[PDB]
RNA sequence: AUCCUUAUGCACGGGAAAUACGCAUAUCAGUGAGGAUUCGUCCGAGAUUGUGUUUUUGCUGGUU
């Protein structure tokens, strides 16, 4: 995937992201005797396909990792399985053609497992997806957080814009959100939640608003990135061309 | 000759997602929503005119 | 369509068929494959053998390296894994190694004192 | 009748959403394009032919498919798809219109 | 006044094809072109001939 490929994901092809970073999480601690001490937390995949805004979360609990040492690769192969689940499950009318992958570290571990289906077809990227980020969203962090089994929990990230509006800026308009939830984490979510007059239902993630609501939230998820990506590395956010931008936009 | 306006290309939500036309494409996701949308209904607000 | 590995003629007349009868109702491996490399099933080897590593548990990686390796070569090697990773909670070893590695029946009831 | 030139013509190009499903016949696709890949120091995978000369299908598969040996399915560009000359295409359909009036008459009697 | 049918013209929207589309101070052609046949008869408009372009016609945009 590249800035001149990203038109081919919307082609009537259906397709799932799976990427793995959040899959195995650590919290510092400071200990009794004392110094820092570790803690794993749940570990879920997030994988979704942008036509439907569907998830499937898998929520990986602690106790998965609890008899096993090099939970580096362990993780990894876990994933793997859960992916060879999720196809399975999807009759033949609903299963995927391209499975795409941020890590290249997944590319192997699929395809041992991923033989039985050989229509369907994996990609690495040159994008950087900001599903990483994903668990900034609270809903889903809770859920997490207070999930006691490994377990499947389908959701629509889309909210209701699809009845409004088609997927791919449905979907373009979910990378500034996510792109910006890498970025300034809270300071961000202050952006969102200026009104408590805009509520978030119990159903969806992003509260409920109008369509100039989101023309104008938009500019301001779109400002931070511009913002951050120039202070940190020290460059104009002026000087940027349309083309710049997209790319910084999209990693 | 130059007595007339070069045309713009045309712009659908098929063809919306392909056209890197410099306007805003990524960058405002619901501002380019609704310039497709509002040139496709000009379009045809068109057909229904020069019918009438 | 026309790169010469795919075609079986079963599923080619099965799939057809149907359809032919369909359409009256609504009126009314390959041979020619060279074997695996040597040097390339070793790459698969290595991978297994990493998967097993990283899981000593979880058999369901010990019955692939045992299932993935009985289709491309089979014999001494996979029933000797099977037999391996069979060291007791698992039923699903116990149920795929009596299949492959039994053939005599004395064998056959020795790995069944196994599971039981 | 007289050969154009020789000489050569500056390369124009177009390409839109029609301009690329026209053309997708006159290239080697993706997988077709895995064959010209030959891995080195290793053999080919070879399948043979009807007539038995063997054909190379080079990194067509990966290579945890060749271990197995399973082939691959992969993407199939439907683009290509032979499709019938314009001439032939109704002489097919006239055929066929006129062989279901053949069949109903046996039907009747 | 509503409604309905066929032809032609401009037109929104949806498809398919470019081994296809034409052109001729040029030959014939329902005063029968070119085909089918169960052999009793049945369909009825183009066929030659020379030629132009045909993995492309015009037009923009990115990146070097
Ligand atoms: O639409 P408009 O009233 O302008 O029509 P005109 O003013 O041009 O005048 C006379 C013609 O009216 C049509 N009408 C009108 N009505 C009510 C009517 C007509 N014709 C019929 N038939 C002939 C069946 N029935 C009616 O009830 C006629 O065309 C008159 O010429």
């Amino acid at each position: 995937l590249n800035s001149s490929n990203y038109a081919e994901l919307f082609n009537n092809d259906i397709k799932l992201f799976v990427d793995d970073t959040n899959v195995y999480r650590v919290t510092v601690h400071k200990t009794f005797e004392g110094n820092v001490a570790t803690k794993a937390i749940n570990g879920c995949i997030f994988t979704l396909n942008p036509k439907t805004g569907h998830l499937f979360l898998k929520i990986i609990h602690t106790s998965v990792w609890a008899g096993q040492k090099r939970l580096s690769q362990l993780a990894k192969w876990k994933t793997a399985e859960e992916v060879s689940a999720l196809v399975r499950s999807l009759p033949k009318e609903e299963q995927p053609k391209q499975i795409i992958v941020t890590r290249k570290a997944m590319l192997d571990p699929l395809e041992v497992h991923m033989l039985d289906f050989p229509n369907i077809a994996i990609r690495p990227t040159e994008l950087r997806l900001p599903f990483s980020a994903a668990m900034s969203i609270d809903k889903l962090s809770d859920v997490v957080m207070k999930a006691t089994e490994p377990q499947m929990v389908l959701f629509n990230i889309y909210d209701d814009w699809l009845d409004r509006i088609s997927s791919y800026t449905a979907f373009s308009r979910l990378t500034l959100l996510l792109r910006a939830l890498k970025t300034n984490e809270e300071s961000a979510k202050m952006i969102l939640l200026s009104d408590p007059t805009i509520t978030i239902k119990s159903y969806h993630l992003w509260p409920s608003f109008t369509d100039e609501q989101w023309i104008t939230i938009e500019s301001q998820m779109r400002d931070l990135i511009l913002t951050e990506y120039g202070r940190k590395y020290n460059v104009n956010i002026s000087a940027l061309t349309q083309t710049e931008i997209k790319d910084i936009i999209l990693g | 000759l130059g007595l007339l306006p070069k045309p713009e290309p045309k712009v659908k939500l098929s063809n919306m997602m392909s056209v890197f036309e410099n306007d805003q494409n990524i960058t405002d996701p619901t501002a380019w929503e609704k310039v497709v949308k509002d040139q496709v209904d000009l379009r045809k607000r068109k057909h229904l005119e020069e019918n009438e | 369509s026309l790169i010469p590995g795919n075609v079986d003629l079963n599923k080619l007349t099965e799939e057809r068929e149907k359809l032919l009868q369909s359409q009256i109702d609504e009126n009314l491996r390959v041979n020619s494959l060279s074997d695996a490399t040597l040097e390339d099933l070793q790459k698969m080897r290595t991978i297994l053998k990493s998967y097993r590593k990283a899981d000593p548990t979880n058999p369901q990686g010990w019955i692939a390296s045992a299932r993935l390796e009985e289709k491309a070569r089979k014999f001494s090697v996979a029933k000797k894994i099977i037999e391996n990773g069979c060291q007791p909670r698992s039923s699903d070893i116990w149920l795929e190694n009596i299949r492959l590695h039994e053939s005599d029946v004395h064998y056959c009831k020795t790995l069944v004192a196994t599971a039981i | 009748k007289a050969l154009p030139i020789p000489e050569d013509q500056p390369k124009k190009k177009r390409a839109g959403r029609k301009f690329r499903k026209y053309k997708e016949k006159f290239r080697l696709s993706h997988v077709r394009q895995l064959q010209n890949r030959m891995e080195f120091g290793k053999q080919e995978q070879t399948v043979l032919d009807s007539y038995g000369e063997e054909v190379g299908l080079g990194m067509s598969n990966t290579s945890l498919q060749q271990a197995v040996g399973a082939t691959s399915g992969s993407r199939r560009s439907a683009g290509n798809q032979a499709k019938l000359t314009k001439v032939m295409k109704h002489r097919i359909s006239e055929a066929n219109q006129q062989a279901d009036e053949f069949l109903i008459s046996l039907g009747h009697n």
